[PDB]
RNA sequence: GGACCUGGCGGUGCUUCAUAUCCCUCUAGAGGAGCCUGUUCUGUAAUCGAUAAACCCCGAUCAACCUCACCACCUCUUGCUCAGCCUAUAUACCGCCAUCUUCAGCAAACCCUGAUGAAGGCUACAAAGUAAGCGCAAGUACCCACGUAAAGACGUUAGGUCAAGGUGUAGCCCAUGAGGUGGCAAGAAAUGGGCUACAUUUUCUACCCCAGAAACGAUAGCCCUUAUGAAACUUAAGGGUCGAAGGUGGAUUUAG
């Protein structure tokens, strides 16, 4: 089955060239990333699961790794601890308690002579390839923890630092938005906001009196309904700005907690062009910069609408 | 989508203008204004050819002098 | 009884032509591509599918026969057919100047041999009205005239026709209705004194 | 109503009943039981229930360097390839 | 091979009313007129209630044609629920797959 | 318990194919249409024409050939095209093959009255995809 | 035409005779479906209407008419109907669509009822003479043919070239010995024409063309001179009048191909420019023209029908499947034995390949052209391709291709070699043999295998044959060589056994063998 | 080819009917089979009758098998005739 | 016209160019039921035999 | 008859949970009145099958005439399609599915233990289980990762559908096959589900909710008109007459 790995690594380096001599390229230089666009857009599947693909790649993701055969012709094992099975894992295991106890004995030694995160247990048979369960997994992280609280060595540190991983960003801290100069316009800016089937663009202008005016027209004569007015009134209560904007905005679809909530997100979004960032971080933390994930879902058959059952009578 | 499909190279105004049809009917009174109602029918009808129209419209002149009787007891003349 | 044949894929070397090699658009017989893509969702153990047997690769086309240079080869032998747009038409006011009527097509493809299409015989006519020599009782009629048939924001007049199921015979229409309009503009009766 | 003439395996599947609740609970005496044979060995492409010669499908192509002709059995012949089936 | 009288009695209807479609379009065009008075209207009624039988499409029932069932029947495309339901899930007709929603 | 057209897998003794291993659940995610035309899509007419032709023509391509299909058919359809694409069993010979494509070609081309090209791809037996 | 799927491709000419014969075969029953059952495709689906979509019919919609009954019967045992109906319903038969069409139908009987309607029926015997002078071309009658011509000439009408030129043809078929006959009626028919005031025809020319060139074998000469007849028309000469004229130019122009050169002018006047078509063989002309520069050496002949094959105007490739092979053989035989490697790689790309494959000639040509260039690896797919096509000379080719293999020594880079031995040793005792079992032995001898060479031995050695001395002393010396005296002493006492007369020298190298060594 | 067209999507639709899952009587469990329909026009400016010709030509003879094709030309016309100054 | 589409696959099958299975089971299943000692009445038998 | 194994069961023990859930809790409804649509039954010459969870605006996204498988009467016997059947068997089946299932197991091949018995194979500081495949999970569409949809293995009810369609078993086939008019669908009596209401947060005129007035709801039945149809006896819409009883429903529950 090794014979049928050189097999495909040689057909996929000679479709390389014939990929580069349809497109016209060289072989020297035609690389992964355009052999992904020209097989991509020479072959237009029209499915959704992207492993249902045309798919030319590296083969040995293509393949499966074939194992190495622990024996010669003579038969003997040629790893130590073969003959329990997991050779890789308890051999993994052996050396590091070896580390640990080697740091245990340069700590008694040295009074004698004086952001990351670890893998999981899927990850760890990806590399060490062999199949283990959860418990031996879990003893082998807690054997790494007694590892890394010991005054280990910068060996130690790179080989703990072998099954360490790299985190993602926790960096979701809010987006300004920049000062813009649109024919003399000062203390301009704008966002957009959606809630509930409903667009909205904001702008704020930090010139004007205290009051609202929405496609022109006033946001009294827009809204009836004082619910709405507190809803309009919630960020700019929360900035003390209330009589430094007379502002236009623009929204459309939806009712009126709808349209009155698509505003309050745009003026939130828009507003932080105008203040100390600390004050958008405060709105965001009490729940203003962000977008109201209830939409109402579909009605599943079989009910009356979209939870309720019918009237299922049990005799 | 008009290729050999063409409704025999009829013009525009073969299709409009169909008084060119209405030779034996009265002139003002009841009877021809039915008349009108079925010739404006026809006028906006694009799925029948011409010559069908016509063969509807002899039929419509044949039947309605074939029952004279009810015709001449109706109070007024028909054509 | 028994035959054995190997394919064309060792045969054609490396620098064969792809007009030469996929012309035109192929139900995709693997005997003659080079190319060892696999499609499938692949069991768990295992691998995708190659091109032997692949259905899935015979459901979806492949782009193989519009080779881009021959694409442009069949663009170079195709510079004869051709005229130009002439460069006093580019910006489209100057062309309102010189033509402010568009007639309007329609015409659409179906699979099957059959090939009629019953929405395929409207040619919406479209006339800017402000090219036209009309004066200000003969606008005023035919505004009246026509009523809902004329935007009055952008000044278009639309008209519609589909009495009689051919383009031609539809769009002479539009033009006798316009041609019979722009002869009542001008025309004064005896009533529209007593208006 | 005639376009559901199925395949073979559906034939036999539906009248075998060899999936169904009878078998579970050994619901009939064993005695009673009806086997499946094959219909689709014995009959080669283009065998027409009349007598018909085929260059391409009964009889070989090139006589010995020519084509052969289109033609039929007589009766007897398919007589004789009745008795033989 | 037809072996139904539902299904044969259905597409007679069908032929039949295509063949009785001008004359009673005719008849009708007799009846619904408040001008051209009452008494045309009434010997036209006694004509089109004179007329034979299977000839008039009221008496047309759109069935299947893989199946015949009066009932549980795509318009689009003529055939039943489970016969269209059956050749889909084999998965054959485009375009036409099952809802994930 | 729903049970389509899928497999229900008995043993590990069952050659199934890529085409059978898939429910109709799938058809969007992991699958293809076998016939492919536009009568389905809005606004279009000529659709339970486009239906009844498929299905006779898939019927009789299958009872015609006798084992000689290792799956179903591929129906491509474009305006004055019945493309067919199957997979035949390496069984027969080729001169019989030809004299067959042509009497389809002849057959379907003066019945449905369209240019037809056959196409072929033979498979030396089933097809597998699964022991299932 | 066929498909491109590797196992439906063809391998010989035999398979595509086969596959095309099998296409239009089952194009044949079904027309033959299709007109007995003629109310089963009439339902139209389709709106622009392809016209070959109806069927075709035989019957007739008028009885009491009678020339369009007669018309109706014969034109759309039918032409018996015809007749019949003709000869008692008093239809009269007209001069078109009745006697060359009775004729093709049915053909002495046709000749009857034509004399029967010629004093029976007041037609114009002009037309009527002209058809029936060239149905008794082939109802074998030539004084009918001079009636005809006589009637044509006194019928109020000027003769068409029909009657007299089936008269021409059909007199100079058995021409004996006739040298100045065929310039005393070319001159009689030009005082005929002359007479007619009309031009001469390419029929007449074509037809007393072929009729002179046949009737001694370097008479090539006055059917040149109608080619150039019609040539000074104002048309071109017809391809098959210089046909035969390159064909009478080939079996007298034994010493002097300059003859031949002139019929291929003739042709090259005739069919060397883009094909404006009347000839009856338009392709007989430009193979037989390539046949010439092939069989001997002119590189300018064959490239004029390569270049005339199918890139300007592809009627000059094949009318028969023989004409295409025998071109492609020709060209390929000159290309390969004449032309360098790069030439016989094209041609082994786009002759052999672009055809099927070779014949038994054919392919010692190519192995006589591929040992010229040092080139015997690709010998078994060409072997194969052979023996695919041919069930007689596979035997003859594959010892023929692997003597050089042979009688060359164990290279290191000479494996491909041994293989094509070894391939064409199980594919030629396995088909269905003493100098095969022969050669197999000395050319695996030759390999550098010593299984195989054993298994050689093994296997020649009871062929009722033993091997040569040559193989003999090198065998004997592959044996004692090895300290091991066994062969030698097989080829010695087999050698003594198969009654050969190496005898006393193998004994003597087995006993060297044996105790020497 | 010098056509200057550009590229823009109008939003989808998805046709859902519903039919009966069982044969005989279960009602409350229905299979729905969706229907998408996607949207993708070009607009095709400034050219002639023969160009129009050549580009549309050059789709309808690569058109595939899943696609579909509105063609809506937009053409020109200086003048009706009896339109200048006219009695009927 | 689905009495076209019968009739053609009915020739088909009797002209041996069909192989309709459905119709070979039919008759295998007639031919056991004619061969048991069950078969159709003639014209003429019946109830009142 | 003595002993034992597996499963079921216990108004069987201990412990821990149930997130629309078992209760105490929270919201909105049914059962009380009118009508519509299904079930049993009566009359008639008058359809077929489901009828406990897992059946009831069922099969039906359509029984005034075809839809008529129900019958009376008048007829036909290549009868009509090389026959056909809607004749009895879902207790011969294919095919489609309902509940368990809003799960986590099912499981080919070995090995071991029970003195080599049916059977069992669980202790991570690990005393014999390993393991290919299905499923869950992983994955796909909708607004993503949430959630919804979709899938949901093997078995359970001889579960339902031989009147989606074919089919074995038995029966008719000068009929149980087939062509025509008529009526079968109206209520003695209960009965599941749905709509309307039973008021003052209510009703109406305009306004889409800065007003004003009045301190409710309509079936059926009656007369007329309109829509389609060859035909209004019920189907759909509009005008008018009176408009019944309901004055917020109890054991019992339904859904979130
Ligand atoms: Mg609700
Ligand atoms: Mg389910
Ligand atoms: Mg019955
Ligand atoms: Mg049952
Ligand atoms: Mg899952
Ligand atoms: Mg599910
Ligand atoms: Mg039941």
């Amino acid at each position: 089955t090794e014979d049928f790995i050189k097999k495909q690594i040689e057909e996929f380096n000679i479709g390389k060239r014939h990929l580069a001599n349809m497109m016209g390229e060289d072989p020297e230089t035609f690389t992964q990333e355009d052999i992904d666009r020209a097989i991509a857009y020479l072959f237009p599947s029209g499915l959704f699961e992207k492993r249902a693909r045309p798919v030319m790649k590296h083969p040995e993701q293509i393949f499966p790794r074939q194992r190495a055969i622990q024996w010669g012709e003579d038969g003997r094992p040629f790893h130590y601890l073969f003959y329990t099975g997991k050779q890789s894992y308890y051999s993994l295991m052996h050396d590091v308690y070896g580390m640990l106890l080697n740091l245990e004995k340069h700590q008694s030694h040295l009074q004698a002579k004086s952001g990351s995160r670890w893998l999981i247990k899927e990850e760890l048979e990806e590399m060490l390839v062999e199949k283990l369960s959860d418990l031996d997994y879990m003893q082998f992280i807690r054997l790494l923890e007694k590892l890394l609280t010991s005054q280990c060595g910068a060996a130690e540190e790179e080989f703990v630092q072998r099954f360490r991983r790299s985190v993602t960003l926790e960096s979701k801290k809010q987006l300004i938005e920049p000062v813009q100069y649109d024919e003399q316009g000062m203390a301009f800016s704008k966002s957009e906001g959606k809630r509930k089937t409903a667009k909205a663009e904001a702008i704020v202008y930090k010139h004007g009196s205290g009051r609202i005016k929405v496609n022109g027209i006033d946001y009294q004569l827009y809204f009836p309904i004082t619910q709405d007015r507190e809803q309009l009134m919630f960020p700019f209560h929360f900035v003390d700005r209330l009589g430094k904007h007379d502002v236009t905005c623009t929204v459309s679809g939806g009712g009126r907690s709808a349209q009155a909530g698509a505003i309050r997100l745009a003026m939130a979004k828009a507003l932080c062009s105008f203040v100390t960032e600390d004050e958008v971080e405060w709105m965001r933390q009490a729940g203003l910069l962000t977008t109201d994930p209830r939409v109402r879902e579909r009605k599943k058959p079989g009910q009356e609408g979209a939870r309720r059952k019918f009237t299922w009578k049990k005799r | 989508n008009e290729a050999g499909f063409d409704d025999d190279g009829s013009e525009f105004h073969e299709h409009i203008f169909l008084e060119k049809h209405l030779e034996s009917f009265p002139k003002q009174g009841p009877i021809r204004h039915f008349m009108e109602l079925v010739t404006c029918g026809l006028s906006k009808n694009p799925y029948l050819s011409v010559k069908q129209k016509v063969e509807h419209i002899e039929w419509f002149r044949n039947y309605f002098n074939e029952k004279k009787d009810i015709l001449k007891e109706s109070n007024i003349q028909f054509n | 009884r028994r035959k054995a044949l190997p394919p064309r894929t060792e045969k054609m070397a490396v620098d064969q032509d792809w007009p030469s090699v996929y012309p035109v658009a192929a139900p995709f017989k693997p005997s003659a591509v080079p190319l060892p893509v696999r499609m499938g969702y692949p069991v768990k153990k295992g691998v995708p599918m190659a091109k032997e047997g692949n259905l899935e690769l015979l459901k979806i086309p492949n782009f193989l026969h519009l080779t881009p240079v021959a694409i442009k080869k069949h663009c170079e032998a195709l510079k004869d057919f051709c005229t130009e747009w002439p460069a006093a038409l580019d910006s489209d006011e100057k062309c309102e100047k010189h033509f402010p009527i568009e007639i309007d097509s329609t015409d659409y493809v179906s699979s099957g041999p059959s090939v009629r299409n019953p929405r395929a015989r409207v040619v919406v006519l479209r006339v800017k009205l402000s090219s036209l020599n009309l004066d200000d009782h003969a606008k005023k009629k035919l505004i009246k005239l026509v009523g809902e048939r004329y935007c009055k924001t952008t000044d278009v007049l639309t008209i519609k026709t589909d009495r009689c199921p051919l383009r031609r015979q539809n769009y002479d229409y539009a033009v006798y209705l316009l041609t019979v309009l722009y002869h009542e503009s001008w025309n004064t009766e005896e009533w529209e004194k007593s208006k | 109503s005639f376009f559901t003439k199925l395949t073979a395996d559906e034939l036999w599947k539906g009248a075998l009943a060899e999936t169904g609740a009878g078998a579970k609970k050994g619901r009939g005496k064993r005695t009673k039981k009806k086997k499946r044979k094959d219909l689709n060995r014995g009959q080669i492409i283009g065998e027409g229930r009349y007598g018909f010669l085929w260059p391409g499908l009964n009889v070989p192509l090139m006589k010995n360097g020519a084509v052969q002709t289109i033609a039929q059995r007589s009766k007897e012949e398919q007589e004789k390839v009745e008795a033989d089936m | 091979h037809y072996v139904d009288w539902r299904m044969w009695r259905d597409v007679k209807r069908r032929k039949m009313a295509y063949e009785y479609a001008d004359e009673r379009l005719r008849i009708n065009s007799l009846r619904k007129n408040t001008i051209l008075p009452k008494i045309l209207q009434d010997v036209a009624d006694e004509e089109i209630a004179a007329l034979p039988r299977d000839s008039c499409p009221v008496r047309i029932r759109n069935r299947c044609v893989m199946t015949s069932r009066p009932r549980g029947v795509k318009r689009r495309w003529r055939l039943s629920r489970i016969v269209f339901r059956h050749l889909a899930d084999h998965g054959q007709l485009s375009g036409i797959q099952r809802a994930t929603w | 318990k729903n049970r389509a057209a899928r497999v229900r897998v008995s043993k590990g003794d069952k050659p199934v194919t890529y085409e059978e291993a898939h429910a109709p659940h799938y058809i969007a995610h992991r699958k293809g249409w076998l016939s492919l035309h536009t009568g389905n899509l809005d606004g279009e007419d000529h659709a339970a024409e486009r239906t009844v032709e498929d299905v006779f023509l898939r019927k009789f391509m299958w009872g015609t050939f006798p084992g000689c299909l290792a799956d179903q058919l591929v129906l491509k359809r474009r305006g004055n095209q019945l493309e067919i694409c199957a997979v035949v069993l390496r069984q027969l010979s080729p001169h019989k093959y030809y004299f067959l494509v042509g009497y389809s070609e002849t057959l379907l081309s003066y019945f449905y009255k369209c240019p037809v090209r056959l196409h072929l791809q033979t498979v030396p037996s089933k097809v597998v995809y699964k022991y299932l | 035409v066929f498909q491109d799927d590797p196992y439906l491709m063809p391998a010989s000419s035999l398979e595509s005779r086969s596959f095309l014969l099998a296409k239009k075969s089952g194009e044949n029953v079904a027309k033959f479906i299709i007109n007995s059952y003629p109310k089963y495709f009439q339902k139209d689906i389709a709106e622009p209407h392809i016209p070959c979509l109806m069927p075709e019919y035989f019957e007739p919609q008028i009885k009491d008419i009678s020339e369009a009954a007669l018309k109706e019967r014969i034109e759309l045992e039918p032409s018996t109907d015809y007749h019949f109906q003709q000869t008692g319903q008093s239809e009269a038969l007209e001069e078109e669509n009745d006697e060359t069409s009775r004729r093709k139908a049915g053909t002495w009987r046709a000749k009857n009822n034509a004399e029967r309607i010629f004093s029976l029926m007041p037609e114009k015997n002009e037309h009527s003479y002209c058809t029936m002078i060239r149905g008794m071309v082939k109802h074998r009658a030539y004084e009918q043919a001079l009636n005809l011509y006589t009637e044509l000439l006194n019928n109020r009408l000027h003769a068409d070239v029909y009657t007299f030129n089936a008269l021409i043809e059909a007199t100079v078929c058995a021409i004996n010995e006739k040298f100045e006959e065929k310039w005393s009626k070319i001159l009689e028919l030009l005082r005929h024409m002359v007479a007619q005031k009309v031009k001469p025809n390419l029929q007449t020319f074509n037809t007393i063309l072929k009729c002179l060139r046949r009737f001694h074998v370097f008479a090539r000469s006055p059917a040149l001179q109608v080619l150039r007849e019609m040539k000074a028309i104002g048309i071109e000469p017809s391809l098959a009048t210089y046909h035969h004229i390159i064909r009478l130019f080939d079996q007298p122009g034994d010493p002097l191909k300059r003859s031949s050169f002139i019929i291929y002018d003739i042709m090259n006047e005739l069919m060397g420019k883009r094909f404006s078509p009347k000839d009856p063989d338009d392709d007989k002309f430009f193979q037989s023209a390539m046949s010439i520069c092939s069989s001997l050496r002119d590189l300018e002949l064959a490239y004029q029908v390569h270049g005339l094959l199918k890139t300007g105007d592809n009627w000059k490739f094949i009318g028969p499947d023989q004409h295409r092979n025998f071109y492609y053989s020709k060209f390929f035989d000159l290309i390969c034995l004449m032309e360098q490697i790069d030439v016989t790689l094209k041609w082994y790309e786009d002759l052999i390949p672009s055809a099927y494959f070779p014949h038994s000639q054919t392919m010692i040509h190519l192995l006589q052209a591929l040992d010229v260039a040092n080139r015997l690896e690709v010998i078994p797919k060409i072997w194969k391709d052979s023996k695919e096509y041919g069930h007689t000379f596979r035997s003859d080719l594959r010892e023929e291709i692997l003597m050089l293999m042979a009688r060359d020594k164990h290279p290191p880079e000479l494996q491909v070699a041994f293989a094509d031995c070894a391939a064409d040793i199980k594919s030629a005792y396995e088909s269905q043999p003493a100098t095969s079992l022969n050669c197999i032995a000395i050319l695996f001898l030759r390999a550098g295998r010593t299984q195989e060479a054993w298994k050689m031995l093994g296997l020649f050695r009871k062929h009722n044959k033993i091997p040569r001395s040559e193989l003999l002393n090198e065998l004997m010396d592959s044996a004692k060589v090895s300290n091991s005296p066994s062969q030698a002493i097989e080829v010695v006492e087999l050698a003594s056994a198969f009654s050969l007369p190496i005898c006393e020298g193998l004994t003597q190298r087995v006993m060297s063998d044996f105790a020497i060594n | 080819l010098g056509i200057s067209i550009k590229v823009h999507e109008p939003p989808r639709k998805i046709e859902r009917f519903t039919l009966l899952q069982s044969v005989h009587i279960y009602k409350k469990h229905r299979v729905q089979y969706e229907m998408r329909t996607l949207y993708r026009c070009l607009e095709l400016e400034h050219l002639t009758g023969s160009t129009a010709d050549v580009y549309l030509e050059y789709i309808q003879r690569n058109l595939p098998e899943g696609v579909a094709m509105e063609v809506t030309k937009t053409q020109l016309e200086q003048l009706p005739e009896h339109i200048k100054e006219p009695i009927w | 016209n689905h009495h076209t589409y019968a009739e053609l696959m009915q020739t088909l099958r009797f002209l041996g160019l069909y192989r309709d299975e459905h119709q070979d089971f039919m008759d295998e299943q007639k031919r056991l039921k004619k061969l048991r000692g069950k078969e159709k009445p003639k014209k003429g038998e019946g109830k009142r035999a």
